[PDB]
RNA sequence: ACGGCCCACCAAGCCGAAGAUCGGUACGGGCCAUGAGAGUGGGAGCCCGGAGAUGGACACUGAGACACGGGUCCAGGCCCUAC
RNA sequence: GUUACUCCAAAGGGUGUCCCUGGCCUUAGACAGCGG
RNA sequence: AGCCGAGGGAACUCGGCAAAUUGGCCCCGUAACUUCGGGAGAAGGGGUGCCUGCGGGUGUGUAACCCGCAGGUCGCAGUGAC
RNA sequence: CCUUGUCGGUUAAAUGCCGACCUGCAUGAAUGGCGUAACGAGGUCCCCACUGUCCCCGGCUGGGGCCCGGCGAAACCUCUGC
RNA sequence: CUGGGGAUAACAGAGUCGUCUCGGGCGAGAGCCCAUAUCGACCCCGAGGCUUGCUACCUCGCUGUCGGCUCUUCCCAUCCUGGCCCUGCAGCAGGGGCCAAGGGUGGGGGUGUUCACCCAUUAAAGGGGAACGUGAGCUGGGCUUAGACCGUCGUGAGACAGGUCGGAUGCUAUCUACCGGAGGUGUUGGCCGCCUGAGGGGAAGGCUCCCCCAGUACGAGAGGAACAGGGAGCCGCGGCCUCUGGUCUACCGGUUGUCCUACAGGGCAUAGCCGGGCAGCUACGCCGCAGCCGAUAAGGCCUGAAAGCAUCUAAGGCCGAAGCGGCCCCCGAAAACAGGCGGCCACCGAGGGCCCGGGAAGAAGACCCGGUUGAUGGGGCGGGGAUGUAAGCGGGAAGGGAAACCGACCCGUUCAGUCUGCCGCUCCCAACAGCCCGAGUGCUACCGGG
């Protein structure tokens, strides 16, 4: 008997395509810092920086190589407030208060908005829910947000979403929506340069793919090969039970699933498409503009590594719900050099 | 603190990769009997399934001695790799590599069977075996 | 965080980049793109190529 | 400095059974030992000459060297080191 | 355990509990303890 | 049914199955054994394009078909494909 | 037959191949015995070169497969079908 | 060869368990003395159904095969990894036993082999079941037809659970099952958007080495640990293309043979061959993968009687594992209590689809972006990039020729010429014109309010 272990994992399954191209957040960390848990951007392109290495571990204090992910951040707008009551099993919404004054374009995503809803209607609203609030019955408030991506001219229908608050007072969290509801809110106001973030998005698509590539099976031997058989599994399974089983591993749809990483690292936090290394202001675009994408031009975060998706995807992050123990500290590193040249 | 003065180990953090499985010949850069070598193991490996070890500079090898004088052939000797042909990657992002495929032949101690080196070896061979570049005339 | 200059072509590559060759006399080589490598290992001549900076070098020369 | 010493062209010549070529052993001589002598054997120590300086190759300077206590590279060994 | 049979594991053990019997000490007995 | 693949080079497999390597011409050189006829194209090594000219053979031939020489020059590669 | 017989050589490692030793279960001289150069799409062992055989698989080409229009069967079939 | 036979073998299955694998009771003794650290005769009692036999209940054209490759899953009688107990356990290591099946258990040589044997590594390189798992999955080395050789037996034709060479591998999926992808009905009027999260899946992580603790404890010496704290790697998993490699029948160049009369430009010969190569795809490249909380197992303790003492247990407490549950990741309103919230329409028409220009998405369907309240595709003009310096013109060129002229190749004009499945600006052309679905009800008990 030869022993190995089995080929792919069985805690992504089923494998099928994603419900939305909006990613959905499940869980939120537990902050005590009164702040809005994520923001969210599109993303732009990769290159790579030098910088003097920070996190414990061997390479400490020496320049090394560092690939960067870069995705722009246009600032999101707040258009509404949502309470939440404890049901028999789990959460219930209570109520929504909404903006009254909202762009021509975000009937894209919501073809049935309000008729006359005037500012004095908001009001009251608001104080009703603020009363509501202030008995106890209440559980958590969370903020209604809605990408902007007319800014940077990529597209004219929103994104719309819903944020947590931080913290654990309920009156609190309202008294911060409060003030932030009808704006705009940057990324600045939210993120801290030196975090550990997860990243949420919709992975990138590659249709139908057979056993070898979907679950990393072997290719039979080479008198296989000449009989029709190389790239198949051998057998579906045993006599008994007399029926193929759910962990036999089988062809279908590869790619577009939904994917969450754990701790990238945020670099740097950039505005209107420069950044200021040395008192210098210099641009991360490339020379020639990022391949499949123009121009930054707004604001943007500099991410470690690799995240999933597509070049235009939208993405979704979140603060750290996993973090080492060994955290690297919360500040921007040491940068001695970015690459700006051509990518293609 | 233990023993620190006389020692025959170090550590580097580059970590080359992999490029010569079982059954690769490799000349003798050092100054012993041997000339020519074959690798039958790679110390301190676990494999899987239908896989072949595979080693890259400075890992210590199990090999065979095919020629040379008679005193060594037909041995099992150990032996560290000290360049090969496929590039690997430093810190800052430059790779690197070499003309040709060589080892050294050592105790299994890490104390090496000769007292001089032909060519430049590979400093991360040398950080790792701290009593190499001693008796090596170049280390890039 | 210093540029690079090859041995093929002479000009100046980014840090991140390229190859460095060793032969086994210590001799070091540098290449900014395996072009350059491939050509350099082949034998084409530089001093003919209006890309290069032994053009300019052999221009004066004649 | 004469010279196949080397080169371009024109010829087919040169050595050899009186032993060429190839191999073995060996620094050469003046001299030494022995024997009645004819002869047989040896040729480290003193003199004349030749060659060599771990093995091999190549140069500078000088009247003169391809240099035993000067130089450069390869091979084969060794020594110091803050590597 | 909730099995008539078809179609249900033992030798060897148990201050686990509920009973029967037959001897021996007892108003200073059978443990521990003041005191050899 | 076909083309290419870094590093390693039979670790694959009953078994180098299949695929790959070599390849035309001129010159040099060529073993054991032998029925002296062979082995033998043994093995192995060097060269080959284009242009500018010079010579030889048979021939009455500035007709045709063959055999050599020197020099200049380009490419990663000159039986460059077949 | 016992048998992967014992010794030697070939490997890091030999139920193999080659060379010998005789205990020939059950060799043997025209049901021919022992050798043999040359020859073999015969069977078997090793070496050099070479390679996607394999480590570990990847990318590309053309024809199918998929969709649309047209023509248009057969094997098989108690009734049904967790 | 014909006819039959599961009335009768080989063959898997059923039954049985003599044999096989795994155990127990008692105590002769061995162990310097000391049955019981370890070993344990003779004799008695068992479990499993994984070895072989016995039987002949099933099948005589069901499949008649061994081994290997590939793929999935289960058992524990545990080889390593986690935690404990005794020892004839100083330490380092060893014996023996208890809880635990979450993860691991590999690479090679000869042989058709399973097994066994050997080699070098390794934390260790456990053993079984699933029709001796797996041929409408592969292979075909063995075995078991027809050809042939040797030995032996036989008068012979011939034979040998003796050896050897060679010797056919078919399928258009009817039902169910599984992997993924769509269209409907229902959820008691229709629709747009955001949420909840009952239930299901997870190994998403497992393991090793180095430094220090420390030449310390221990020990006569020789030798030689541990808790905490710092680093790195192997195996597995999930993603990406900045860097590096491969390919790139878009593209750029060089060159052979021939055809279009020669130049220049082209066709064919695998893209003719050779070299380079962006986007894209990929790995030989790169990024990421928690330990805590709660209840337990073996075990270690407190209190405490039955039994005035003693006793971890009979009632009660306190601790204690790579194991169980949660945090975390993936799927998830068909979750039949078939959900919550906000908003729009109905009680002509909200909304949706066909259509049009296109990808980041794609077997058909589906998904995403835009449609003149416009930069969606093309064109033009500009950036970046790949190749490698075009044609023509002029000047040289070894040499030949009275001279004119011929001449492979070189130089200059020239980072040129060609191309761009990338970026930006600009309404110059086309995103026009249409067409199709589509909700409306009543009785009873009403509820809460008139
Ligand atoms: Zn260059």
């Amino acid at each position: 008997k030869i022993h190995r272990p089995r080929r792919g994992s069985l805690a992504y399954s089923p494998r099928k395509r994603a419900k939305s191209i909006v990613p959905r957040i499940r869980s939120w960390p537990k902050d005590s810092e009164v702040r809005m848990l994520g923001f969210a951007g599109y993303k732009a392109g990769m290159t790579h920086i030098l910088m003097i290495d920070d996190s414990p571990g061997l390479t400490k204090g020496k320049e090394i190589f560092v690939p960067v992910t870069i995705v722009e951040v246009p600032p999101l707008f707040v258009y509404g407030i949502r309470a939440y009551k404890q049901g028999y099993l789990g959460l219930e919404t209570a109520t929504e208060v909404w903006f009254h004054d909202l762009h021509k374009n975000v009937a894209r995503r919501i073809k049935t908005l309000p008729k006359n809803y005037n500012e004095e209607a908001f009001q009251a609203k608001l104080g009703q829910l603020e009363d509501l609030v202030n008995d106890g019955e209440i559980a958590d408030v969370r903020l209604l947000v809605h990408t902007q991506p007319w800014l940077i001219g990529l597209k004219k229908k929103p994104e719309v979403m819903e944020y947590a608050i931080g913290g654990d007072d309920v009156k609190a969290k309202f008294d911060y929506a409060k003030e932030k509801i009808g704006k705009e809110l940057r990324a600045g106001e939210v993120l801290h340069e030196g975090e550990l973030l997860d990243v949420i998005a919709v992975t990138k698509g590659k249709g139908t793919q057979g056993p070898v590539k979907r679950w990393g099976v072997k290719v039979q031997f080479h008198k296989a090969q000449r009989a029709g058989k190389g790239r198949h599994i051998g057998n579906l399974g045993p006599w008994h039970p007399a029926r193929v089983m759910w962990t036999v591993p089988q062809a279908g749809q590869m790619g577009f699933h939904h994917r969450t990483e754990f701790n990238k690292r945020l670099i740097a936090i950039g505005e209107n498409g420069k950044l200021v290394l040395d008192g210098n202001e210099i641009e991360i675009t490339p020379k020639g503009g990022f391949p499949h994408y123009g121009i930054v031009r707004s604001d943007f975060l500099m991410i470690e590594g690799t995240i999933p998706g597509s070049f235009k995807r939208i993405i979704r992050v979140r603060p750290a719900i996993r973090p080492p123990k060994k955290k690297p500290p919360v500040e921007r590193p040491q940068i001695t050099y970015v690459s700006r040249e051509s990518k293609q | 603190a233990k023993k620190g003065a006389g020692a025959t180990r170090g550590i580097s953090p580059v970590r080359p990769t992999r490029a010569l499985p079982i059954g690769a010949y490799l000349k003798v850069a050092d100054n012993s009997g041997a000339k020519v070598i074959q690798i039958i193991g790679v110390v301190g490996y676990k494999g899987t399934r239908r896989r072949l070890a595979a080693a890259g500079v400075g890992d210590m090898v199990v090999a065979t001695v095919k020629k040379g004088r008679p005193d060594m052939r037909h041995q099992v000797v150990r032996a560290v790799v000290v360049r090969q042909r496929k590039e690997y990657r430093r810190l800052d992002g430059m790779r690197v590599k070499f003309e040709d495929n060589a080892a050294a032949i050592v105790t299994p101690e890490g104390v090496p069977r000769g007292t001089e080196i032909r060519g430049a070896i590979a400093r991360e061979a040398a950080e790792r075996w701290v009593r190499l570049g001693s008796i090596a005339s170049i280390v890039l | 965080a210093r540029w690079n200059v090859c041995s093929y072509c002479g000009r100046e590559f980014e840090p991140g980049t390229g190859k460095m060759f060793v032969r086994n006399d210590g001799r070091v080589l540098f290449f900014c793109s395996s072009k350059c490598e491939k050509y350099y290992f082949m034998g084409r001549n530089p001093r003919k190529l209006k890309w290069t900076k032994a053009f300019q070098e052999a221009r004066l020369q004649r």
